[PDB]
């Protein structure tokens, strides 16, 4: 078995791939986040659009991941992801809440981190939903290195920090948005600095906007 | 120990790259081109050869069935193409045991991704040094293109090339495609665009494979005579 | 730059690895001569002790594979030991296997093999000796089959090792009971290596249709005088 | 490149004194230990305003009496914790007893120097609270070299350097704990980069009675204003 | 650059490697082996670093089965390895036959240890060689096995700091005594000789150890000398000095 | 075995080093040719002896995988010495086990190139530095012959050349190569095509040529059985190959 | 079943009867039992003969040697005892015939080894022809055919001569033929009542 | 014994340039009839296989041999023939000689090259030129078969001598019955024809 | 370029893994063993990163009969004492017999070796001086990374235990008839540590000493329990 310790220290103290896989994340494309009082709305900016796979995929039923950085990455973390809702189902009778599903994405990234012959992903997730039979929203986020933290709103991929600049001041978490199409349109105005659309409500009621009522949005911005 | 002869084929650049997959695409990037073209009534998949002495009509070097309904079109090491070959072939007889039906393109075109991505995060091993174009038909989505390079990533595509000037052929193909054409329109767009970024002074039977998928769906993979007959109707001759 | 230091190709399609075992067949400084008669085969090599703190009947690069099959080696006697070591394992083997002795061609291709695979895995190195064995198959009968480090072998009329096999060669090729063949290997030693050699320079090696075995020291001082006659 | 367990000319291991220094770049966490309890703070250190700063848990829970903060490579010190909430419920299990705060300790070090062709050490220093009736309120600080000290006062992180001398001269053997609450508010406001409140810093503290309890921002709030 | 790796071949065909362990060994203390008319001796010189040792308890000498003894000279700790192989090899033949191993089929299986730790990058060749021998069913038998995994029979043996001096006297007592030393009298030349060697480690204080498998003074078993007999050998052994 | 990770990899032009080190190799090998005709293959290879004291009938570089297909190489002898032990052991067990008789030429070409494709990605193994000429005949596809190179790629050929003079081969093969040729016209030319690469003396013993033509129940070893066919791989002796050599 | 083998002065000769049953009913009856290991390595028994002999090929190939039967008894014998036959054949030691381990002159094995051994026992001499061996061979099987339920239909014969190849003589005797049945019992056409017909698309 | 407990036979005939095979519908659960249209015929290219014995093991082969039959195209750009696919059902089976499945295989087809027909018996092939039976009947199907079958059939004569060997056979076999099928099978066309049976 | 791996030998054969490990007991705090024929006596100088922490434990206890203490990386230390505890309970389960010091040695010994030859791990950075008493009495042993182990009369490892060990020499002839008075046993162990400090004198809480003998069970004194002794 190949064992090389391909993450390791650097003397100043940095892991250099945990830093390169970083990297791979903002060259991914986008994935902004935008959690309101009942919404958590995800978007992104010869090609076959139907099979063609959505950035926002169902974890469950309940919960969704986005991501940023390597496509291919994201599936086997995506797979895993999926595969341990299911048994957490089968095993604890109960559906994931978002946070044991994002600490368990996290604990995946974060094993490769420290595990001779593999490399880290590089995939940084935004992980959303609602716990089972709950209201509030959850929009975690994860990273390479394995760190998760919860996020009123968050985007990652390129001009993430432009667009975070921009959410940091139209966003306030003193009054979030407190409407669904301010959910929206926030999102939409984030992405605006082709725009995909997953609204995300309790009772497992995960909808993909119409490219219509998105025109409508764009329009109106 | 062996630490010192280790290239570390799974690791980052500091850019964020991984240099043996950005490398196992420069590989492709000199091997014969493959087009395909996904038409209103089927799917067409075009390859240039890349001797007098070789005996044509039996190399089957580029064009692959998998199953009843899909096909893929190779460019680069054909050797590590048979590897993968045989095990879509396997996961797709797999998936027919499984659920008496057969295999949906995109479950297949996923599979084989994952395994060309194994490769690029663990094992210590060189990437496959293979694109893929997949044309497949589902009762799910009917005709559908994907094309799939050692990184794992996987895209569905109406109109796509891989191999040689990838470049120069997609530029043609945005040109002149259209969503309505039809198999024999399609199958025309396919030669020219072939002829139009062959290295070659001319392009001729003996440097073609051809396949169509139409509708029961049927896999046609040409015959020299066909691809010569075909070229001289196309103008091409 | 590592092409070097383990058993991959260099630019020109070379394993130097392979050919620096090569090198190492010659460290020993000893010779070795094998010649066929039309019953037995016969194997001379030089024995050079020059400490006088050595047991001389310890010292000896000549082994008993099997009953029938017997090998010299040149090269160092670690790894002629570990040849010697494995090649009884596998004639042991062929015999439970198959039921009867394993032939000489047989054997040396069996450990051409195992050579050709450290040529090919990085983690082995190949051994530095090369492997001449003898013995009178039941069907081919008197062989000599000789190894090489880089998993090459053939079968000889007659064959020479070590520093001066060149000189032992061509005077084989001017050329071309069991006593007589030992006295003419021993003759052609003398007077290619340009040595008169004592009771204690030479071991012989006698391969006959019943078995193989070695002569001692009062038998080749037998054959010596013989010679002397 | 060398190999990761190797040792320096000097008999350090090369890998161990790069993690340390990654500790060094992480969050302040302050510990004071008292006849009262044990007070753990940490510089809580949001990234940005839109993180929800309530979900950074740097202060967590091992056993009903044993907690501890984290500094530095927060993401490896999660399966530092988990194993530690393993082993204090594996010794529940198999002695039907608690697990001492140095047994607790001695545990998780174990992990330390377990490693090499575990890729690389792990990248964060705890500092573990705990008490017991065998040796009462316990401060340890645990290092990814293996070794572990106990402390009366100990700080770790970025502001550990100009912390521990103040920590120095501010403990005595008769401090009250809500003096400790004080003097871990008091180090942690003057070493945090940014200005002290009950958003950027967290309290928790361990006790016999009301064993491992983290401070709500209602509650460090007041505490914030006694200041 | 051929040298940094153990199964390395020098473009001459040399494993640096291995000559680097015997530098190790030529480093280590004086050990010898003489092989009398019906059994072997062994004699180590053993260096006093400190006044702290305790006398006669760091045994370098060690027994294998009941027959074999071994000494050595280099690492220690490598041939104490060795030797743990040793008693491995000579208890699994002691099991699936019956006999004692024999001398010469020790010999063989220790060679080919040794060999073994110079035919990948992955293991250190052994920094020791080792003298060993003992009395079997055939007679007596002197070895000497070296880091790369060579060995030969001996009438005498030496390794260590002062072996060149220990050959030349090994050498003259195979000279004068033809018809084969006593096993009594090879104990006395043991001292003799190790004294002699020392002379180029006199900087520092060193023990006498000496051993012996004699198959009419030992019983063919293999014991220490000790008690008159190893005093009555640093008697002559310092009386032969002057 | 520390060695986990290829030896093979892409350089950042693309190319795999091993693989062309090793094509470095065949072509500084001796030549071996293979020509198709209507009713048969013929491949044939020089015998270059390291020694003239070395029994070179001892040294078979033609080499029977199964009665039908025959193989031949350039390069690293031992390299195909090995694989030729592989493909024989694969065309029973993964075929003939299975389905009672011998694979196809094209499956067993494809078995071998499998061989040689899992040295170039396998950890810790250097690639074979043979390419082979498989000649074979099966009932639905007839004659053919394969040409399989290190990297694990092979192409079907009517007649080809590897080793030192392939090129000089080739050429010569282009000219004289016909669509109608018998098997005597293929072995003539090949004979002359040999002729010109070999060296010193040209004759049986330093010449190995082995064809795939009709099926030999001379060579079955039994009878009785009428569906049992006999071998069609044969190899020349030196007494045939100085006849055709005489009469040349 | 009934299994002879007969060794001669050249060679050794093996024969079978062509039954096979399954209980009291006869599924085949021209089961082919001698099966051939080599061309000249034949065996029979009362999946590990195309195993061993696909062994015995690629050990062939790999000595660049004639098969031997001392191999092939070898092979089978250490195969079943990991987990009852007659081996014969002529090696370039000559002529071999085994049981599976004991050798012998003649053999029989089956449920008719005795009915055949009685025939062997009474007329087998030493230094047998070719022609006689196979006579002899021939009436041990018929007798195992005529004397024994598990045994019938025809016999089978394999000569295996030293310096000659194998010849294997299937139905060498065919003394089972059946008689012209007393009337044809073949159907006027629309006998049988079809609720359906249709058109397979293979 | 797994094999009477759904029940069910396979006969099949050789006749002039033609091979047919029949079995019975019956899937039962011991006394129990649960399924009238249970066929035990399968065919893969221009290969026929009647499978009796356990039906769950039935399923399995068939599923497995439409597995094996499938790659065998892809790999030799052909399908595979009735003698090729005769050792593929051999050493299928024997690849689980200590697991086996209770069941019966039995082949029928043509050669489409040398255009002879072909049917084999079943692990050690029984590659008879008249007839092959199989099942529960098997006893009932010998008597009849052996009586009837004259060689050199005609594809008409031979569908009634395999008809009325079946039906005669089913009507004397408890676990067999409930309808029975007839594959007619010739170089050009295959006919399949719904036999009219006793319903007990 | 012969240093960054213990499975290399220098040109002269020196192995540098193994030396450097050597070097970290010369990083860490002087730790003093004697003995005379009655009893074994640890003394140990334990080391505080800060004057608000605690004194790291420097002395371990194996059983009744045996214990250690250590020099240099305390987590390799551990590792070796649990494998001579592991060592010590087998000896009682097999045999019902209590592991001579001198054999728990050589046990500790192989173990220490095969980090020396194989590639992959590393040398302990720990020395160590085991104390015991068996049927053959008082045993003082010296434990080195490179494998070598030394029974000894007296003997100090760690930074500045030249001083010590200069001392131990020259009261050589005095504490090894001390006999049965383990008092001054203790005491000689003491005033030859205290030859080995440098700027910080002997306190309550530095000081830890243990003790072993004939009818004296392995015995740690540490606080107020060596305040007789300083």
């Amino acid at each position: 078995g190949y064992d090389r310790a391909l993450s390791i220290f650097s003397p100043d103290g940095h892991i250099f791939q945990v830093e390169y896989a970083l990297e791979a994340v903002k060259r991914g494309t986008c994935a902004v986040g935008v959690k309101g009082k009942n919404c958590v709305v995800l978007g992104c900016e010869l090609q076959d659009t139907r099979i063609t796979p959505s950035k926002v995929s169902k974890i469950d039923s309940h919960v969704v991941l986005s991501f940023s950085g390597l496509n291919a990455d994201s599936r086997i973390l995506i797979e895993k992801a999926r595969v341990e809702a299911q048994s957490h189902r089968l095993t604890l009778e109960d559906p994931v809440t978002v946070e044991y599903l994002t600490r368990y994405v996290a604990g995946v990234q974060q094993r490769y981190t420290q595990s001779g012959g593999v490399r880290p992903f590089g995939v940084s997730t935004l992980i959303a939903g609602f716990d089972p039979r709950d209201d509030e929203p959850k929009l975690y986020q994860t990273e390479p290195s394995g760190i998760y933290s919860s996020w009123s709103a968050q985007t990652i991929g390129r001009n993430s920090k432009t667009v975070r600049e921009f959410l940091e001041k139209n966003y306030d978490r003193k009054e979030p948005p407190a409407t669904v199409e301010e959910c929206v349109k926030l999102t939409v105005r984030s992405l605006l600095e082709n725009i995909e659309i997953t609204v995300v409500k309790p009772d497992s009621d995960i909808v993909a906007l119409s490219s219509e009522e998105i025109n409508q949005y764009v329009t109106q911005i | 120990g062996s630490r010192r002869y280790d290239s570390r084929t799974t690791i980052f650049s500091p850019e964020g790259r991984l240099y043996q997959v950005e490398y196992a695409l420069e590989s492709i990037s000199h091997a014969g081109t493959a087009i395909g073209i996904m038409a209103s009534d089927g799917i067409v998949l075009a390859a240039e050869r890349k001797s007098t002495l070789l005996e044509q009509d039996t190399s089957t070097e580029k064009l692959y069935k998998l199953n009843d309904k899909i096909a893929v079109a190779v460019a680069g090491l054909t050797a590590d193409a048979e590897i993968l070959i045989n095990t879509a072939r396997i996961h797709a007889q797999n998936y027919l045991k499984t659920y008496n039906e057969d295999i949906p393109v995109e479950i297949l075109v996923r599979r084989l991704s994952d395994i060309k991505q194994g490769y690029t995060q663990h094992g210590g091993l060189r990437p496959f040094g293979v694109s893929f174009i997949y044309a497949g038909y589902d009762d799910r989505y009917g005709y559908q293109l994907y094309t799939s390079n050692p990184s794992g990533n996987y895209t569905g595509w109406k109109a796509i090339s891989v191999g040689a000037n990838t470049s120069a052929a997609q530029t043609l193909l945005q040109m002149d495609y259209k969503d309505d054409m039809k198999v024999d329109d399609a199958i025309e767009l396919a030669l020219k665009t072939l002829s139009k970024t062959t290295d070659s002074s001319a392009l001729t039977y003996d440097r073609l494979e051809f396949a169509t998928i139409r509708k029961e769906v049927y896999q046609k993979i040409f015959k020299p005579q066909e691809i010569k007959d075909i070229l001289v109707k196309t103008g091409i001759t | 730059g590592y092409d070097r230091h383990i058993t991959i190709f260099s630019p020109e399609g070379r394993l130097y690895q392979v050919e620096y075992a090569f090198k190492a067949t010659n460290q020993t400084n000893i010779n070795s001569l094998a010649v066929r008669g039309k019953d037995c085969t016969v194997v001379i090599s030089q024995k050079k002790v020059p400490d006088k703190l050595l047991d001389p009947t310890t010292v000896s690069y000549i082994f008993c594979i099997s009953r029938t099959i017997g090998m010299v080696v040149n090269g160092p006697i670690p790894d002629a030991r570990n040849a010697a070591l494995r090649a009884k394992a596998e004639a042991a083997e062929f015999r439970y296997k198959y039921g009867y002795d394993m032939p000489c061609d047989v054997l040396a291709k069996r450990m051409a093999n195992l050579s050709q695979i450290y040529t090919q895995r990085a983690y082995m190195r190949p051994l530095g000796v090369i492997l001449t064995f003898v013995s009178v198959d039941e069907e081919l009968g008197p062989s000599i089959y000789k190894t090489d480090p880089a998993g090459y072998y053939v079968g000889y009329k007659a064959t020479a090792t070590g520093p001066k096999q060149q000189e032992i060669t061509t005077n084989l090729e001017n050329h071309f009971s069991w006593e007589k063949v030992v006295e003419f290997a021993i003759t052609h030693m003398i007077d290619a290596l340009g040595t008169e050699f004592s009771k204690n320079d030479l071991e012989v090696g006698v391969a006959t249709k019943d078995k193989f075995f070695t002569l001692s020291a009062e038998n080749i001082e037998e054959r010596l005088v013989a010679i002397a006659e | 490149d060398r190999g990761v367990s190797t040792f320096s000319p000097e008999g350090r291991l090369f890998q161990v004194e790069y993690s340390l220094e990654a500790i060094k770049l992480g969050s302040t966490a302050i510990g004071i230990a008292t006849k009262e309890g044990v007070v753990l703070g940490v510089e809580k250190r949001a990234t940005s305003p839109l993180l929800e700063s309530d979900s950074i848990e740097k202060i967590v829970e091992i056993d009903r009496h044993i907690g501890c903060a984290m500094s530095g490579l927060t993401a490896d010190a999660r399966s530092m914790i988990e194993h530690a909430r393993t082993a204090a419920v594996t010794h529940n299990l198999y002695y039907d007893e608690d697990i001492n705060v140095e047994s607790l300790t001695q545990s998780v070090c174990d992990l330390a120097l377990r490693f090499g062709e575990m890729s690389r050490p792990f990248g964060v220093a705890l500092l573990i609270a705990g008490h017991d009736a065998d040796d009462g309120y316990q401060l340890f600080h645990a290092e990814p070299s293996g070794t572990f000290y106990r402390y009366n006062a100990k700080a770790i992180g970025s502001g550990s350097e100009g912390a521990q001398a103040e920590l120095l001269n501010e403990w005595h053997s008769s401090l009250t704990l809500k003096e400790a609450e004080l003097l871990v508010l008091k180090i942690l406001k003057q070493v945090m980069e940014e200005k002290l409140d009950e958003n950027n810093a967290q309290l928790s503290c361990i006790t016999k009675q009301d064993g491992f309890k983290i401070y709500d921002n209602e509650k460090t709030a007041e505490l914030i204003k006694e200041l | 650059g051929y040298d940094l790796s153990n199964s390395v071949f020098s473009p001459d065909g040399r494993n640096f490697q291995v000559e680097y362990a015997v530098k190790a060994v030529e480093n280590g203390t004086t050990s010898i082996g003489i092989k009398c008319n019906d059994g072997v001796v062994f004699a180590v010189e053993k260096l006093i670093t400190s006044k702290l040792l305790v006398p006669q308890k760091n045994v370098k000498i060690q027994v294998v089965d009941r027959h074999i003894g071994c000494v050595y000279s280099g690492l220690i700790p490598d041939g104490r390895h060795l030797v743990n192989r040793g008693r491995e090899e000579a208890a699994s033949f002691k099991k699936l036959y019956k006999t004692p191993i024999p001398i010469p089929a020790f010999a063989d299986r220790l060679g080919q240890y040794v060999q073994a730790h110079t035919l990948y990058n992955s293991v250190r060749p052994f920094g020791v060689s080792t003298i060993f021998g003992g009395v079997d069913k055939n007679g007596a038998h002197l070895y000497m096995l070296e880091p790369s995994g060579s060995y030969w029979g001996y009438k005498g043996a030496a390794t260590g700091k002062g072996r060149q001096s220990a050959k030349a006297e090994l050498e003259k007592l195979v000279d004068h005594h033809p018809e084969g030393l006593s096993a009594r009298e090879a104990v006395k030349q043991a001292a003799k000789i190790i004294y002699l060697a020392h002379e180029d480690n006199k900087e520092k204080d060193f023990e006498l150890e000496i051993s012996w498998c004699s198959l009419s003074e030992t019983n063919g078993l293999h014991k220490f000398v000790k008690g008159d007999l190893l005093q009555e050998a640093i008697d002559f052994a310092q009386k032969e000095i002057n | 075995d520390r060695y986990s990770f290829s030896l093979t990899t892409f350089s950042p032009s693309g190319k795999l080093g091993q693989i062309d080190y090793a094509l470095t190799a065949v072509k500084q090998g001796v030549t071996s040719l293979g020509i198709k005709a209507t009713n048969g293959v013929v491949i044939a290879t020089e015998k270059k002896s390291s020694s003239p004291l070395a029994m070179s009938e001892t040294l078979s570089k033609v080499s029977l995988l199964t009665p039908d297909i025959g193989a031949v190489y350039s390069g690293m002898g031992p390299d195909y010495r090995v694989l030729v032990d592989k493909s024989r052991k694969v065309a029973h067990t993964s075929y003939k086990r299975i389905y009672g008789e011998y694979p196809p030429t094209k499956l067993l070409v494809s078995e071998v190139a499998k061989i040689m494709q899992e040295a170039t990605q396998s950890g810790g193994v250097r690639p074979f530095g043979v390419s082979l000429l498989i000649a074979g005949h099966d009932e639905f596809n007839g004659f053919s012959l394969y040409q399989v190179d290190p990297s694990g790629s092979y192409f079907p050929w009517k007649a080809t050349a590897i080793g030192k003079g392939s090129v000089a081969a080739k050429t010569f093969l282009e000219k004289r190569w016909n669509d109608e040729l018998e098997l005597e016209d293929a072995i003539h030319i090949a004979l002359l095509t040999l002729k010109e690469s070999v060296e010193g003396e040209f004759n049986g013993d330093t010449i190995e040529l082995a064809i795939i033509g009709d099926e030999n129940p001379d060579l079955l070893g039994y009878t009785g059985i009428p569906t049992d066919k006999g071998p069609r791989f044969r190899k020349l002796t030196s007494q045939e190959i100085n006849d055709r050599l005489e009469a040349l | 079943t009934t299994i002879v083998g007969v060794k001669f002065n050249n060679g050794v000769v093996i024969a079978a009867d062509t039954r096979s049953t399954q209980g009291p009913i006869v599924a085949d009856k021209n089961c082919a039992k001698l099966h051939r290991i080599s061309p000249k390595i034949w065996c029979a028994g009362a999946a590990v003969t195309q195993l061993i002999g696909s062994n015995i090929e690629l050990h062939s190939l790999y000595t660049s040697r004639e098969p031997r039967v001392v191999s092939a008894l070898q092979m089978l014998k250490q195969h079943l005892f990991k987990y009852y036959l007659i081996v014969a054949g002529v090696d370039p030691t000559g002529s071999h015939l085994f049981s599976i381990t004991d050798v012998g002159y003649y053999l029989s094995l089956g449920s008719g080894s005795l009915a055949a051994m009685a025939v062997l026992e009474s007329h087998w001499k030493q230094d047998l022809t070719k022609e006689e061996a196979i006579k002899l061979a021939s009436d041990a099987i018929q007798a195992g055919i005529w004397n024994d339920l598990g045994s019938g239909s025809n016999v089978d014969v394999c000569v295996m001569e030293i310096g000659k190849d194998a010849e294997y003589l299937r139905n060498y005797l065919t003394p089972n033929v059946r008689e012209e049945k007393q009337k044809s019992y073949k159907f006027p056409r629309g006998t049988t009542a079809v609720l359906k017909e249709s058109i397979v698309n293979i | 014994d797994p094999s009477s407990i759904n029940g069910g036979i396979v006969v099949a005939m050789t006749g002039k340039d033609c091979v047919a095979i029949a079995c019975d519908l019956r899937l039962g659960s011991q006394s129990l009839g649960v399924s009238n249209k249970f066929e035990k015929i399968f065919h893969y290219g221009h290969v026929f296989l009647g499978i009796t014995g356990l039906a769950t093991d039935v399923t399995t082969l068939n599923e497995m041999f439409r597995y094996k039959t499938n790659l065998y195209k892809l790999k030799e750009e052909r399908a595979i023939e009735p003698e090729t696919f005769t050792q593929l059902v051999s050493s299928s089976l024997y690849e689980r000689r200590f697991g086996p499945y209770f069941v019966g295989p039995v082949v029928a087809g043509i050669n489409s090259k040398s255009g002879k027909p072909f049917i084999a018996g079943f692990g050690c092939i029984d590659e008879a030129k008249d007839f092959i039976v199989s099942g529960t009947a098997s006893d009932q199907l010998f008597g009849m078969c052996e009586s009837l079958y004259e060689p050199n059939l005609e594809p008409e004569d031979l569908f009634e001598t395999i008809s009325q060997a079946l039906l005669n056979a089913a009507d004397r076999d408890a676990l067999s019955g409930w309808g029975a099928v007839v594959y007619i099978i010739k170089k050009d066309e295959v006919v399949k024809r719904y036999l009219k049976m006793r319903q007990d | 370029n012969y240093d960054g791996d213990t499975v290399t030998f220098s040109p002269t054969g020196r192995l540098f893994q193994v030396e450097y490990a050597l070097e970290a007991i010369k990083q860490g705090s002087v730790t003093v063993g004697l003995r005379s024929n009655t009893h074994a006596v640890l003394v140990a100088l334990k080391r505080n990163a800060d004057e608000l922490s605690s004194y790291q434990k420097k002395i371990i206890k194996c059983d009744e009969h045996m214990g250690l203490s250590l020099a240099g990386l305390a987590p390799d230390a551990r590792v070796l004492s649990n494998y001579l505890r592991q060592q010590c309970n087998y000896s009682s389960l097999v045999f019902n017999r209590k592991l001579a010091v001198e054999r728990a040695g050589h046990l500790l010994c192989d173990k220490a070796q095969k980090n020396t030859q194989s590639y992959g791990g590393r040398p302990y950075g720990v020395g160590l001086l085991i104390i015991g008493y068996d049927k053959s009495g008082a045993h003082l042993l010296e434990f080195q990374p490179s494998g070598n182990v030394t029974e000894l009369y007296g003997t100090a490892i760690g930074a500045r235990s030249q001083g010590a060990k200069t001392y131990l020499e020259r009261t050589l002839d005095t504490f090894i008839k001390i006999d049965g008075n383990p008092d001054e046993l203790i005491k000689a162990g003491v005033e030859a540590i205290s030859q080995s400090l440098r700027d910080e004198s002997l306190t309550v809480d530095n000081l830890s000493i243990a003790i072993v003998g004939k009818d004296t069970p392995f015995t740690i004194y540490d606080g107020e329990a060596v305040a007789k002794y300083i």
